[PDB]
C-alpha cells in the first residue's frame, strides 16, 4: 500500500521569525507527492531505515500508537533511543531494551527527559547528534488518506542524545495506520505571513514551473522565458582501465632488508 | 540494616567473673572495629574498652584497666567483654556500640549487669 | 582525658517549642564529638556525627553546631518522641568519658 | 570509596556551578590542570567525571599528572593530557576514630603500574617471590591491599584527606555540561552591546509590536542579522535599531578666502550631536562646534 | 626534587607580552580575602617544578633562550657578511646594513 | 657563600644512640635538599642518606635503613641524622652534603664518629 505526500509534512527549518517574505532554504525535506509507504494496524511494525530523516503521519481514532524506538542496532546491543507516551507524560531515555517483532501492550540511561478524528505528523532528523522532532496536530475528517492541504510542522524538542540512528521502529498498544516518508535534501521556497506562520511552500525540483518560481523567488511568475538550471547527461557506467600486469612490486625486499 | 544485640549480663557477686557477648548481624564484623560502653543507673554513660577490627590492639578505661578484658572472634562475629574484680560501682547496663563517634556508629540494645 | 560535661542544669519544655542543649569539652577536641539521644530503656541514638553534620535516619529538626571545645545541638520543634536523655562523647582521646547528660522533658 | 576502588560518577545534561565549589571553604588544594582555575567555568564540556577517594596528604601531592608515587602507580593514575581540577579537603573529623579506621585501604603491591583512569579491585596475593602464592599467604607473598591507619591524634601529614577529581572530556557531542551566566538586566532606548542566547550585536533595544510564534526566538534581516529578539527570561519581543551613524562633512570656503568652516553630520538629529565623543570640551577641536547656537536641522 | 625552578600557578589576569611579574602575593581564589596569610582556597602564586633524573621526558627540565630581533631604519649595530669596496656610477646589487 | 658546620659527633659505645646536627648558614635552608656522606678510615667515601628539600621523601642505603633515621628543621636550619644500634663498622668521619652532583654542591668539614 502506498499514498502520495499531498504537500504535507513541511516543517519550520529554524527558530528565526520571518514576516511577509519568501525564504528559500535547503535542508532535508519531504518531497511533494512522494510515494509514502502505508502500514496498516487493524484486525505491521517492521524495522524501517531512518535514512537520516523520517516523516511520521499517524491517523488514529483511539491514539493506539504511543512511541518509537531509534537505534543503530535496536536489539539492545548498543544504546537505543526510546520515546514512550503514556498518559500525560512522555519519557525519553537512551538506555537499551529488547523488543518484539510486533509490539503488543494490553489496553544505563545517560539521558532522561520527561514532558480517524486527528492526524499526527512528526519529523525526525538526527544532525550533529541532535534528535530534532517537529510535531503538528491537525484535525482530519478523511478516514481514507492524508488531506491534500498544507500544514507546517513546529519544533517540539531538540534532544542531545548524540547517538547514530540507522533504523527506527514504532511501538503501539494492542487490544490506527501510520504513514512513513523518508526525507531527502531539497531546496524549498517558503511563504511567511505577517504572523510568521508558514502558509505554503514550493519544492524546486518537483517540476519546471517550480524551478521558475524558485529562481524568480516569487510564487507568481510573469509571462516570459526564464533560465532556471543547466541540464547534464549522467554517466551510465564507470569504466576502470589499468595495465593487465599481475606482478607484485618488491616493497617487502626493500622494507625487510637485513642491513640498510 | 545493622543490628546489635547484647547478652551475658546478670546479677553477679562482688569480685565475680562475668563475661558479656556482643552479637553482630547485617554487616561484616571483621572489617569494623568494636567498642564497649556502660551506663550506671541515674548516671551518664561510661566507656569501658575498645577492640580493633583484627583484635590485635586493645585499650581500656583507666578505672577498669587491669581488671576488665575484651576479646573477639571473627568467625563467631562476637565481641566479648570479660569483667573481673567486679564492684558495686561497676553495676551498669552495658551497651555494645560499633564505630563510635562516626556516621557508621550503631548502638546495641544492651543487657543489664548487676553487682550486689 | 578530656572530660565531657553538660551546661544545662535542667531541661523541660512543651511540644512544639524550640529547645537548646550545650556540651563543652575540658580540652580542645577539634571536631571530634558525637551527639546522642537515649530514651528510657532504649539504646542511645546518635543524632549528630562530628557534631556539625546530621546523621542518616535522624529528623531534620536536630542540628549540629559548634567547633573546637564548644558544641551545641538545637531542635527546631519538640515532639513526644523527642523527650529523652541526651549525651555527647569525644573520639579525640583513646580514654573516653561520655557527657553527663540532661533529660529533655514535657 | 577506597582509593584502589575509586568511584566514578558521570555528570551530564546539567549546568555545572563550579563557582559554588570555589566559594566552599576547607578546600586545601584546588588545582586545575589544562583548564583555567577560574573564569573558564562557563566553558562547555561533553561529559564530566567525578572520581572520589580518601588518601593521605603526601598521597594528595602524589595524585597529579606526571607524578610518580605508590598511590599513583598502584591505585589511581592521572594522565598528563586530561584537562581537570583536583580538589582535596581535610577529612580528619569524620574519617578517623579511636584504634584506627580500616574503612579506607590502599594497594601496597601490584604486578604492573596502573594505566590512566583504570581501577584494579583484585585481592589476589602478590607474587613477589618466584614461588607461587597459590591463593594463600606465603613467604615473599603479601596481601595486595594494606589498610590505611587513620587516627584523630595522628599528625596532619598522616591525616586522612577526601579528594574528588573532576575530569573534563570534549568530543563531537552536544556538550550539555556547561556554566551559566549572571544574565545582567535589560536596558532599553540606549545604544548597547547585547548578547541574547549567544547572539551578539550592537544596537538600541526598544519594545516591539510584532509577535513571534512561541518557538521562534529572533527576527530576520537581509544580512541575516537580527531585526528583533525575544528576551529569554521574559518572552517579550525587542526591536533592534542601529546606533546612530553618519558621515561627517566639512563645508569650507577656500582657505585663501577664510579659515571658517561648517560641519554637516549626516542623518542625525541635533540632540545626538553633543555626544560626538570630541576629545576636547568647549574648544573647536575635530568638530567646529557641538553646543554652538548656529544649529540648523 | 630541585626547588630552584619555579612557575606561577595562579595570576589574576593574563600577562601582557614581554611582561614579567615577580609578585609573591597570595591568590584570592576563595570568596574570603586571604589577608596575606594562607587560608582556605588561598595559595602561594609560585609552585616549584618537581625535577628529578628519572622523571619522564615530558616533565624533564628544558633550558630555553628566546632571541628578539628588531628590523628598523636605526643604526642596526647587530649585523653579524664581509664588507666590499663601494662601487659607484654603474648598476650594482647592494646590501647596506641588511 | 655557603658554610656547613657539623655538630654532635663523639665517641659512643656499640648499640648507642648518636645524633649528628648539620648546621647551615648563608642560604635558604628549605630550598636545598641535604645528603650525608661517611668516610670510613682507609676506605673510600660511602653515601649514607638523602633527605629532600620538602623532607617528606627520605632515602637510605640498605645497611643504613632501619638503623639510621634522617630529619631536618627549617626554622633551626639543621639536618639531624640519628644512628641507633651502632657498630664498629659504622665508625667514619661523616660529612654534611648539599645538592650532591650538581652546581649547588656544598661540603661540610665533618666530624669523626667512633664506635
Amino acid at each position: 500500500a502506498y499514498t502520495n505526500s499531498f504537500t504535507r509534512g513541511v516543517y519550520y527549518p529554524d527558530k528565526v521569525f520571518r514576516s511577509s517574505v519568501l525564504h528559500s532554504t535547503q535542508d532535508l525535506f519531504l518531497p511533494f507527492f512522494s510515494n509514502v509507504t502505508w502500514f496498516h494496524a487493524i484486525h505491521d511494525n517492521p524495522v524501517l531505515p531512518f535514512n537520516d530523516g523520517v516523516y511520521f503521519a499517524s491517523t488514529e481514532k483511539s491514539n493506539i500508537i504511543r512511541g518509537w524506538i531509534f537505534g543503530t542496532t535496536l536489539d539492545s546491543k548498543t544504546q537505543s533511543l526510546l520515546i514512550v507516551n503514556n498518559a500525560t507524560n512522555v519519557v525519553i531515555k537512551v538506555c537499551e531494551f529488547q523488543f518484539c517483532n510486533d509490539p503488543f501492550l494490553g489496553v544505563n540511561c545517560t539521558f532522561e527527559y520527561v514532558s480517524f478524528k486527528n492526524l499526527r505528523e512528526f519529523v525526525f532528523k538526527n544532525i550533529d547528534g541532535y534528535f530534532k522532532i517537529y510535531s503538528k496536530h491537525t484535525p482530519i475528517n478523511l478516514v481514507r488518506d492524508l488531506p491534500q492541504g498544507f500544514s507546517a510542522l513546529e519544533p517540539l524538542v531538540d534532544l542531545p542524545i548524540g547517538i547514530n540512528i540507522t533504523r527506527f521502529q514504532t511501538l503501539l498498544a494492542l487490544h490506527a495506520a501510520y504513514y512513513v516518508g523518508y526525507l531527502q535534501p531539497r531546496t524549498f521556497l517558503l511563504k511567511y505571513n505577517e504572523n510568521g506562520t508558514i502558509t505554503d511552500a514550493v519544492d524546486c525540483a518537483l517540476d519546471p514551473l517550480s524551478e521558475t518560481k524558485c529562481t524568480l523567488k516569487s510564487f507568481t511568475v510573469e509571462k516570459g522565458i526564464y533560465q532556471t538550471s543547466n541540464f547534464r547527461v549522467q554517466p551510465t557506467e564507470s569504466i576502470v582501465r589499468f595495465p593487465n600486469i599481475t606482478n607484485l612490486c618488491p616493497f617487502g625486499e626493500v622494507f625487510n632488508a637485513t642491513r640498510f | 540494616e545493622v543490628q546489635l544485640v547484647e547478652s551475658g549480663g546478670g546479677l553477679v557477686q562482688p569480685g565475680g567473673s562475668l563475661r558479656l557477648s556482643c552479637t553482630a548481624s547485617g554487616f561484616t564484623f571483621s572489617n569494623y572495629g568494636f567498642h564497649w560502653v556502660r551506663q550506671a543507673p541515674g548516671k551518664g554513660l561510661e566507656w569501658v574498652t575498645i577492640i580493633s577490627y583484627d583484635g590485635i590492639t586493645k585499650h581500656y578505661a583507666d578505672s577498669v584497666k587491669d581488671r576488665f578484658t575484651v576479646s573477639r572472634d571473627n568467625s563467631k562475629t562476637m565481641v566479648y567483654l570479660q569483667m573481673n574484680n567486679l564492684k558495686l560501682d561497676d553495676t551498669a547496663v552495658y551497651y555494645c556500640a560499633r564505630d563510635l563517634g562516626t556516621y557508621d556508629d550503631s548502638w546495641g540494645q544492651g543487657v543489664l549487669v548487676t553487682v550486689s | 582525658d578530656i572530660q565531657m560535661t553538660q551546661s544545662p542544669s535542667a531541661l523541660s519544655a512543651s511540644v512544639g517549642d524550640r529547645v537548646t542543649i550545650s556540651c563543652r569539652a575540658s580540652q580542645n577536641i577539634d571536631g571530634f564529638l558525637a551527639w546522642y539521644q537515649q530514651k528510657p530503656g532504649k539504646a542511645p541514638k546518635l543524632l549528630i556525627y562530628a557534631a556539625s553534620r546530621l546523621q542518616s535516619g535522624i529528623p531534620s529538626r536536630f542540628s549540629g553546631s559548634g567547633s573546637g571545645t564548644d558544641f551545641t545541638l538545637t531542635i527546631s520543634s519538640l515532639q513526644p518522641e523527642d523527650f529523652a536523655a541526651y549525651y555527647c562523647q569525644q573520639v579525640y582521646s583513646a580514654p573516653l568519658t561520655f557527657g553527663g547528660g540532661t533529660k529533655v522533658e514535657f | 570509596a577506597s582509593v584502589y576502588a575509586w568511584n566514578r560518577k558521570r555528570i551530564s545534561n546539567c549546568v555545572a556551578d563550579y563557582s559554588v565549589l570555589y566559594n566552599s571553604a576547607s578546600f586545601s588544594t584546588f588545582k586545575c590542570y589544562g583548564v583555567s582555575p577560574t573564569k573558564l567555568n562557563d566553558l562547555c564540556f561533553t561529559n564530566v567525571y567525578a572520581d572520589s577517594f580518601v588518601i593521605r596528604g603526601d598521597e594528595v601531592r602524589q595524585i597529579a599528572p606526571g607524578q610518580t608515587g605508590k598511590i599513583a602507580d598502584y591505585n589511581y593514575k592521572l594522565p598528563d593530557d586530561f584537562t581537570g581540577c583536583v580538589i582535596a579537603w581535610n577529612s580528619n573529623n569524620l574519617d578517623s576514630k579511636v584504634g584506627g579506621n580500616y574503612n579506607y585501604l590502599y594497594r601496597l603491591f601490584r604486578k604492573s603500574n596502573l594505566k590512566p583512569f583504570e581501577r584494579d579491585i583484585s585481592t589476589e596475593i602478590y607474587q613477589a617471590g618466584s614461588t607461587p602464592c597459590n591463593g594463600v599467604e606465603g613467604f615473599n607473598c603479601y596481601f595486595p591491599l594494606q589498610s590505611y591507619g587513620f587516627q584523630p591524634t595522628n599528625g596532619v601529614g598522616y591525616q586522612p584527606y577526601r579528594v574528588v577529581v573532576l575530569s573534563f572530556e570534549l568530543l563531537h557531542a552536544p556538550a550539555t555540561v556547561c556554566g551559566p551566566k549572571k544574565s545582567t538586566n535589560l536596558v532599553k532606548n540606549k545604544c548597547v552591546n547585547f548578547n541574547f542566547n549567544g547572539l551578539t550585536g550592537t544596537g538600541v533595544l526598544t519594545e516591539s509590536n510584532k509577535k513571534f510564534l512561541p518557538f521562534q526566538q529572533f527576527g530576520r534581516d537581509i544580512a541575516d542579522t537580527t531585526d528583533a529578539v525575544r528576551d529569554p527570561q521574559t518572552l517579550e519581543i525587542l526591536d533592534i535599531t542601529p546606533c546612530s551613524f553618519g558621515g561627517v562633512s566639512v563645508i569650507t570656503p577656500g582657505t585663501n578666502t577664510s579659515n571658517q568652516v561648517a560641519v554637516l553630520y549626516q542623518d542625525v538629529n541635533c540632540t545626538e550631536v553633543p555626544v560626538a565623543i570630541h576629545a576636547d570640551q568647549l574648544t573647536p577641536t575635530w568638530r567646529v562646534y557641538s553646543t554652538g547656537s548656529n544649529v540648523f536641522q
